[PDB]
């Protein structure tokens, strides 16, 4: 009974027991550790000019010589590709689990 | 400052340019996304 007699031997099983990395750590509490939140706001008026060439323009000439294009979307499409090898290797080894644990279940059955 | 603000502009606008027709690969990122 896979309803009856599990409860009733739980139950006699029962009874027989009734018979007898600092840093990281911390902030797992669940707080992140702030970062700079300068760069992006200024101010014209605002106080300090180091900001506006120490924090903009160097940064924003280094990613419009990043922010690119030339290889586009080839280089994209190339590690998709390299995806798709690396999961049916996966679905793969899901088979032989599958065959190997079938095939010991088949075993005992005789 | 006035120097930054014509690059933000013209760098930001050609950032916006190439973001918008990269578009993230939205559909490759989906692609690649959904196969993560």
């Amino acid at each position: 009974i896979p309803d009856g007699y599990k409860n009733e031997i739980d139950q006699l099983v029962k009874k027989e027991f009734a018979n007898i990395t600092l840093f990281l750590e911390e902030y797992r509490r669940k707080y992140p550790r702030i970062d700079t939140s300068r760069y992006i706001p200024n101010e014209s008026s605002e106080v300090s000019l180091l900001g506006i060439v120490d924090s903009y323009l160097k940064h924003q000439e280094i990613v419009l010589d990043t922010l690119l294009p030339q290889t586009v979307s080839n280089q994209w499409r190339i590690n998709n590709d390299y995806i798709r090898q690396t999961c049916t290797i996966v679905e793969e080894m899901n088979i032989q689990q599958r065959k190997q644990i079938n095939d010991l279940e088949i075993y005992r059955k005789r | 400052t006035e120097v930054l603000l014509e690059s933000i502009q013209s760098k930001v606008e050609s950032i916006e340019q190439l973001q918008r027709k990269l578009q993230h690969v939205q559909p490759l990122e989906q692609q690649n996304n959904e196969m993560c």
